[PDB]
Formats: C-alpha cells, sequence, structure tokens
DNA sequence: CAACCGCAAC
DNA sequence: GTTGCGGTTG
C-alpha cells in the first residue's frame, strides 16, 4: 500500500526521518560531470521545469523532487531572496506523506533543507 | 501460459515496493549479476518512470548508469543498471528508488551494496 | 585484509 | 569494453 498505518508516528520516531527533520546541508547532484557554469544553468532550467535532484549531504540520502502540489512561485520561489531559490516538494517517502522544503544558492548550488510531515496529505491517504 | 519472472526480491523501506536482491559487494562500472527490478505492490500505471540514485556518508551522490526504467505490469526492469561511484572501504550505498506518480513515491534501501574499484576478490601471500 | 591503481589479454 | 590479478598501502 502507499502508506504505513501510522504516518505521523513513523515520522516522529524513526531515525531516518528525525535526521532529516531539522535543516541541513543539501546539494544539487544533477549533471555532476559537466563544468560548474553549465550545472548552474541546468539546475535553474529544470527548476523552472518544476524538478531537480538534491542530496542531504551528511547522510548521503538522495531525492528527485517535483515541485507541484509549469511550477508556481509557491513551489519554485525565485523572488523571496536573491541569489537563491526556495523550493517545496510533496512526496510519499517510505510510506509517509511529507514535504521537502529547502533553499539553494543559485551560484554555489548547495544549501539547506529538511523534511516536514505533511499531515493534510497524510489524512487523505 | 507460463507465469514466472520477478526473481529474488526484498523489501524496501517503503510499504509499496519491493526490489531485487543486489550483490553485497560489486565492482564499479560493472554489469550486475541479475537485472535490477523494482516491483510495486499497490497499483501503478504502466509507463510510470522509475529511477535509482545512491549515496552514503562518504560519497553523497554516487554516479550511476542506466538508472531510469518504466513500470510494466507492476514491474520496472532496469536494463544494465551500474554503479560507477565508489562507496568507501567497509561501506555501502543507500539507494533511493523514486516512482514518478503524482506525487512521486520514494523508497530507500539502506546498506544495499558496497561498490569498490576491484569488486569482490579472493584472498592472496 | 580490503582498498586503490594499473594494465595486459582478450 | 571487460576482466582478472600483481604491486602497494593504511
Amino acid at each position: 500500500p502507499r502508506v504505513v498505518p501510522d504516518q505521523r508516528s513513523k515520522f516522529e520516531n524513526e531515525e531516518f526521518f528525525r535526521k532529516l527533520s531539522r535543516e541541513c546541508e543539501i546539494k544539487y547532484t544533477g549533471f555532476r560531470d559537466r563544468p560548474h557554469e553549465e550545472r548552474q544553468a541546468r539546475f535553474q532550467n529544470a527548476c523552472r521545469d518544476g524538478r531537480s535532484e538534491i542530496a542531504f549531504v551528511a547522510t548521503g540520502t538522495n531525492l528527485s523532487l517535483q515541485f507541484f502540489p509549469t511550477p508556481s512561485r509557491e513551489y519554485v520561489d525565485l523572488e523571496r531572496e536573491a541569489g537563491k531559490v526556495y523550493l517545496k516538494a510533496p512526496m510519499i517517502l517510505n510510506g509517509v506523506c511529507v514535504i521537502w522544503k529547502g533553499w539553494i544558492d543559485l551560484q554555489r548550488l548547495d544549501g539547506m533543507g529538511c523534511l516536514e510531515f505533511d499531515e493534510e496529505r497524510a489524512q487523505q491517504e | 501460459v507460463l507465469a514466472d519472472h520477478p526473481g529474488e526480491l526484498v523489501r524496501t523501506d517503503s510499504p509499496n515496493f519491493l526490489c531485487s536482491v543486489l550483490p553485497t559487494h560489486w565492482r564499479c562500472n560493472k554489469t550486475l549479476p541479475i537485472a535490477f527490478k523494482v516491483v510495486a505492490l499497490g497499483d501503478v500505471p504502466d509507463g510510470t518512470l522509475v529511477t535509482v540514485m545512491a549515496g552514503n556518508d562518504e560519497n553523497y551522490s554516487a554516479e550511476l548508469r542506466n538508472a531510469t526504467a518504466a513500470m510494466k505490469n507492476q514491474v520496472a526492469r532496469f536494463n544494465d543498471l551500474r554503479f560507477v561511484g565508489r562507496s568507501g572501504r567497509g561501506k555501502s550505498f543507500t539507494l533511493t528508488i523514486t516512482v514518478f506518480t503524482n506525487p512521486p513515491q520514494v523508497a530507500t534501501y539502506h546498506r544495499a551494496i558496497k561498490i569498490t574499484v576491484d569488486g569482490p576478490r579472493e584472498p592472496r601471500r
């Protein structure tokens, strides 16, 4: 089945989630072999495409993201702060509904982000 | 007719997916001994894309090859999936399997495989 | 021992 | 493009 029977508990209890529930070092992992300038372009192009790939650096947990509920400023926010993009991406991770929220420096291509329990989605599951 | 193909499966960290068993230790860039497969429990439309990403606390994002596949009859069979990035002495990668439904469903497989330059080798002297 | 680097042989 | 195995090293 898509989710486990008690999402919130899994999310608040398992180390897997706990390690990702506070903001931490994330980083764009796309086109790792190309020159940095390109990676910058590739990154943004795809972001405007509502998608991207990022890893939680410390643990090495990788994720492909979809920024939809063309993207909205709510999911792909370019204004809010310059030099960096703020992203939001809902998904079902290991059976629990969550939302991935973080930001990325459009120049260094790294940043901070974390996992957030998505209770609304959960209840609909 | 006959009926018989998923092979040797194990649970992933998601309650909605199983995946093939991988060798404990394998050579980097070397074709795997079986074809990696992702089996979906809950209904998943044919054509849904499925991808594999890997990382761990040493290589935050391992380089892979042929890491995209498509669901057909609840099974996404990868043709020649390969691990190019190394995982580090005594270490193994954590896989991230992403099934692209809306929203995407993600399943991790921890300590799934160690990738080294040589791969398994008989002791030697 | 279990990595890495190299590369000869196919 | 694939593989097996010697030289080394921490």
